RNA sequence: GUUAAUGUAGCUUAAUAAAAGCAAAGCACUGAAAAUGCUUAGAUGGAAUUGUCCCAUAAACA
């Protein structure tokens, strides 16, 4: 089950707010990540 | 009849938490499966953005156990890697002295 | 090696307490010194 | 003037007690037993008993530990045993449920420290 | 005694299935606490980035709806794994079977499994064999034939000649079971997931 | 500071997640048992047919690893 | 129908004087794991008596 480990909470000792963005891959696949800045999407070249 | 060597697993992911969260998760599965884990090391950030990589040590494996284990690892993944591997304390040496004396 | 090792003191304490009650050949300190009702319970 | 075991210096728990109140937390049930030096349980309170569990929502709970403490105290008070020695382990002492159960004994009048033997 | 070897081809799902509502609420909970433990026109740039995601074609989570009846096509399923299943026609009995090719004692089981792909798959896509132990042996007699059911996972999916005249169907678990009518074949699903 | 109702709502969804996860653990544990039993059953099947083949098969492949799969 | 299986909850030859113990899960925690605290889940589909029938189920024969 891929979602078994995907869903987790940040247990790090303090951190800056991370905003959700998608790293769009060249094959059309997408992956959710938490990024420091309030961006929306990222593109892999 | 030959037995597998100790194979380290390098888990590199975009998010430090996700890499570690998978690294701890596999250890839990490893412990349930009776897989010995010597250490869970973390590598430095790949400064250029950065990436986070964690080593999960695995020791002991069998032909049938290998087949099922890696299949489970593939499904469990939400970048996998499998590779063969490459200060003692006072009580440890004291026993060591007697053997060689 | 194969046998598990106690990770908590309590489980060993239960094992230790159980052994004390159990008889041993060597001298030890101790030697010297209906159905329908059950269904009703499930409903409750 | 009754005797107490004054030895077992190297072994814990200490045997210096006329009565010892041992509370055992199982996977699903928590039970409290008062036993004499011989080890016979004079008075026993267990959540597994039908009457308590019918009136008790969840066999294992902090309040369940509180409830059994009060129930055991009443059994102890009616029995006539008012003083016992309880020696929880450091983590067991830290447990809130044991603290809550101990609080029930204090408010119920049960004392967890027995007096020293008089010569 | 006739010698026959079967290869149980396996393909991993490309994309994960959607999260259940109980998973979604937990995702909200971890996000909500994530903000709690966090330490502190951009919208126009954000709008430019979000639309850039839309213009680029994304990989569909499930291609079954689009493919529907494209069983011969390699990527029958994206949510779940695929098992290659190829009709084997014989005079004594003609039944839908798993990819099968003869096996010789001199050739090791893995080598036999490789020949099955080299003799039937005949396509760029590559599979890897983990354990030399077989995953199943099932014998059907009429003449007695024993079939060795090896297993294979797909490294790559560069299928060649998607529309082979040969009746090759990729079925995850359910469509596979229906085809495997004989109980010997039906039991082949014991190790299949 | 979160209100008691807010904690109640978060606690409520926590119960649902815990209940499902335990169900998954039983299902996942049973799945491994079925996977292992089938694989172990497959081991015994060819042993009856021909044990000699296994002597070579049971030996591990040194060249199998390092092997990385996503 | 013949052979053969399978029938307290992952495990137990726990139990017929009272349906138990253990394993297992999650959360808090922070190196990891474990521990600790807070919590979660379940069965006799079953009659024998010790410390085989039985019907059901599902297989080779059929």
């Amino acid at each position: 089950d891929c979602s078994r480990a995907s869903l987790t909470r940040l247990r790090r000792q303090a951190y800056a707010r991370l905003y959700p963005v998608l790293l769009v891959k060249q094959d059309g696949s997408t992956i959710h990540i938490r990024y420091r800045e309030p961006r929306r999407m990222l593109a892999m070249p | 009849d030959y037995e597998y060597g100790v194979l380290n697993i390098h888990l590199t992911a975009y998010d430090m938490s996700l890499a570690e969260s998978y690294a701890q998760y596999v250890h839990r599965l490893c412990n349930r499966l009776s897989i010995k884990v010597e250490e869970s090391y973390a590598m430095p950030t790949k400064t250029m953005l950065t990436t986070h990589e964690r080593v999960v040590q695995i020791s002991g494996l069998s032909a049938t156990f290998a087949e099922i284990f890696l299949e489970v690892l593939q499904s469990n993944l939400p970048r996998l890697s499998v590779r063969e591997h490459t200060f003692k304390a006072r009580p440890e040496l004291e026993e060591l002295l007697a053997k060689l004396n | 090696e194969r046998l598990e090792k106690y990770r908590s003191f309590e489980r060993y304490r239960r094992r230790a307490e159980q052994e004390a009650r159990a008889p041993h050949w060597w001298r030890t300190y101790r030697e010297h010194f209906r159905t329908q009702k059950l269904l009703e319970r499930k409903h409750f | 003037v009754a005797r107490k075991e004054r030895g077992w210096a190297t072994v814990w728990p200490n045997r210096e007690f006329w009565h010892r109140l041992r509370v055992v937390k199982t996977q699903h049930h928590v039970e409290a037993f008062v036993e004499h030096l011989n080890g016979q349980v004079v008075v026993s309170a267990s959540t597994r008993e039908w009457a308590i569990k019918k009136h008790l929502y969840s066999t294992r709970n902090v309040v369940a530990c509180e409830s059994i403490g009060r129930v055991l105290a009443q059994r102890c008070l009616e029995a006539g045993i008012n003083f016992m020695v309880y020696q929880p382990t450091p983590w067991e002492a830290s447990s809130d449920s044991i603290k809550r159960l101990q609080n029930a004994m204090t408010e119920s009048g049960v004392m967890l420290r027995e007096p020293r033997r008089i010569y | 005694w006739r010698l026959s070897g079967a290869l149980c081809l396996q393909r991993p799902p490309l994309i994960t299935k959607a999260l259940t509502p109980l998973q979604e609420e937990m995702a909200g909970l971890l996000q909500q606490i994530e903000v709690e433990r966090s330490l502190y026109l951009a919208q126009d740039l954000e709008d430019m980035w979000e639309q850039a995601f839309l213009q680029f074609r994304p990989g569909a989570r499930e291609t079954e709806a689009d493919k529907k009846n494209d069983r011969t096509s390699l990527h029958r399923k994206l949510d779940r794994n695929l098992v290659l299943l190829v009709r084997e026609k014989l005079g004594d009995q003609d039944v839908w079977m798993l990819p099968q090719v003869e096996w010789q004692p001199g050739e090791t089981l893995r080598g036999t499994a490789e020949r099955i792909l080299a003799t039937l798959s005949e396509n760029n896509m590559e599979a890897k064999f983990l354990g030399n132990a077989p995953c199943g042996h099932y014998k059907f007699k009429f003449l007695g034939v024993k079939v060795f059911f090896f297993k294979a996972l797909l490294l790559t999916g560069d299928f060649v000649q998607a529309g082979k005249k040969s009746r090759h169907v990729w079925a995850s678990k359910e469509e596979l079971g229906d085809y495997l009518q004989p109980k010997y074949l039906a039991q082949v699903r014991r190790f299949l997931l | 500071e979160h209100s008691p109702e807010e904690s109640e709502r978060r606690a409520l969804l926590l119960k649902r997640w815990a209940l499902f996860k335990q169900q998954e653990h039983e299902m996942e544990r049973d799945a491994i048992r079925s996977m292992l039993e089938a694989q172990q059953e497959a081991l015994e099947e060819l042993k009856l047919e021909s044990a000699e083949l296994y002597a070579e098969a049971i030996k591990r492949d040194t060249s199998l690893f390092p092997f990385e799969k996503e």
